[PDB]
């Protein structure tokens, strides 16, 4: 249906000349997924990311079309959203939001987050997950590299599909049922969230000083990693981490249920992250 | 080590605490990873499940796409 | 779909009357199988076919279900 | 797709509650396969078996469902048939025929069967196999334990699928054919082979390879084919011909169920009722 795929796109792609609708293009990267540029919507000022795809000379495409069909009808402030798509000659242009700033990863390693800050980003991530799940979407890669932080402290979840891949080791974030090849569901994201929360408080990944296979083994049997000083953490937080890191999938908290968790109530303002983000952006490059 | 072609299925002898019919690679990753004998005896399936996952995480390619529920 | 099974090649040496490249557990099994040296040389392939069948039954948690023809 | 699993079910499950159409429940076994009781059909008095399984906690569900689709459109007197299937709350209740009495195994170890008697049981088993094979089903476990005997002498074949278990796996599978034991591709004729072995078991009073090491026995089946009979002299020429047609190592030369139903050996059979006093003496020696 190489001619039918070109027909379906036409019913989804939007009108207009993206070369007119967007300005200040800037090549960020280039690969098999196509060429990516950051740009700005002339009318609204909205900063965006444009993926120019090779089209014809690019693998499976009605899966890409499937995401478009799914995400174009659903939006959320906590996930990198799909804005528009265009057809320019022999190419396909996908436009996504682009959040300036840094990664939670850089913020975790260079600075020291507190439970107020951790609780703030967990709520934002929970909101994104609750939204993605209600849409029958499993992220599968919830980790510090996939959550974007605006200088605003605002939080966005990315890399949950082809369209929203990161514009530019061991599975430490994967759940037991994943590492053991079992059938899994949405809750594997809750597990990953717990791991992320742990990474934040430790300012470092789970299994750094461990062989890959052994780490997988530990995840499959011990479940939660070991904290250097579990006592320091509070009761509501540990309780939070426990609802997230329960091996019994069905006793494990869900996104919705976890929104109501007391730990979030202790959240600080996202603006509280600005100096950490700023400080983090200074070092790395 | 030549002649007749055959298939051997992996096994675990709970009494001796050792896997049987383990392919060369797997046997190598196992003893170097320090997965103890006791841990193996504790949940042999998990150990085999993890070996599988590991050596499969060398085949699939980075190109990630949306994953949906059932 | 056993990703827990792999192909192996075993041979037989008529002079010494011994298999070559024999999985260690298969060698231990043959040792106390009561299958004689002569019988082993008379039909080496049968010996290996039999060991493979034993292995496949010992390592499967096969509950029985209705099986049909091809 | 645990959503269609229920669609299929509710489209073949019966209307009504088992607690009304059946009575006199009495638990038999208990395991992962479920909880099986022995009840009776209130209306017709038909004796049955009810396997109360653990629904959502039962592995392969699409298989069981497929078994019920096959055996619901096809019945035969020489097999444990499928009667009904229900949805009691969350569970899936499968109703199977139940036959009181014993098993060929107990008759075999306790008594001495003659040729007329063996011929009779062989005919019934062959009828059951002709049926199962016509519906593309290979039993794989034709042995005395799986042949149920009515106090009547009536014969029913069991254990050919999930919905028909006990309503061995240690030692040697003395009934399997050379092509099975050497892991080659096989077909329905492996049941003909097992039948021939069951017949030898019946005339000798015990299964073959009893004192043999599992591996040596397997090797022997693969090379010698047939087990060493204790008193060949005593077997009639017609019975030996019959055994030889069942136990040919060459699959193509081996008889099929349809061909063997016409074998002369089956013609000297005694009436099934000749088994009654054997079945009684066996079950009184407790079994």
């Amino acid at each position: 249906s190489d001619e039918e795929i070109l027909e379906k796109l036409r019913s989804i792609v939007s009108v207009g000349d993206p070369k007119k609708k967007y300005t200040r293009f800037e090549k960020i990267g280039q690969g098999a997924s196509g060429t990516v540029y950051t740009a700005m919507d002339v009318a609204t000022g909205q900063e965006v990311a444009i993926r120019q795809m090779n089209l014809q000379q690019q693998p499976k495409k009605e899966l890409i079309i499937n995401e478009i069909l799914v995400m174009r009808e659903n939006k959320n402030p906590n996930i990198v959203n799909y804005l528009d798509s265009y057809l320019v000659g022999d190419e396909l242009w996908v436009v996504m939001e682009y959040l300036a700033g840094g990664s939670l990863t850089d913020v975790v390693t260079e600075t020291c987050m507190d439970e107020g800050q951790i609780a703030a980003v967990c709520r934002e991530c929970l909101q994104a997950l609750e939204f993605l799940h209600s849409n029958q979407v499993i992220h599968r890669d919830i980790k510090s590299d996939n959550i974007l932080l605006g200088m605003d402290g605002s939080v966005k979840l990315t890399d949950f599909g082809f369209c929203a891949q990161i514009t530019p080791g061991t599975p430490y974030w994967m759940a037991p049922e994943v590492v053991t090849r079992k059938a899994y569901g949405p809750k594997v994201d809750i597990w990953s969230l717990g791991i992320m929360a742990i990474e934040m408080i430790e300012g470092e990944p789970p299994y750094l000083n461990e062989n890959p296979l052994r780490a997988l083994y530990l995840i499959a049997t011990n479940g939660t990693p070991e904290l250097q000083n579990p006592e320091k953490l509070s009761a509501i937080f540990r309780d939070f981490l426990n609802r997230c890191l329960d091996m019994d999938v069905e006793k494990r908290g869900s996104a919705k249920e976890l929104l109501q968790h007391q730990f979030l109530k202790i959240a600080k303002p996202l603006s509280s992250l600005t100096p950490l983000i700023a400080a983090a952006k200074e070092a790395t490059k | 080590p030549s002649d007749f072609e055959h298939t051997i299925h992996v096994g675990f002898d709970a009494v001796t605490g050792e896997f049987t019919g383990m392919p060369e690679q797997w046997a190598r990753l196992l003893q170097t990873s320090n997965i103890t004998k006791s841990e193996q005896k504790k949940n042999p399936q998990a150990v085999l499940d993890v070996l599988e996952f590991y050596n499969s995480k060398k085949t699939s390619n980075s190109q990630k796409y949306m994953s949906f529920t059932d």
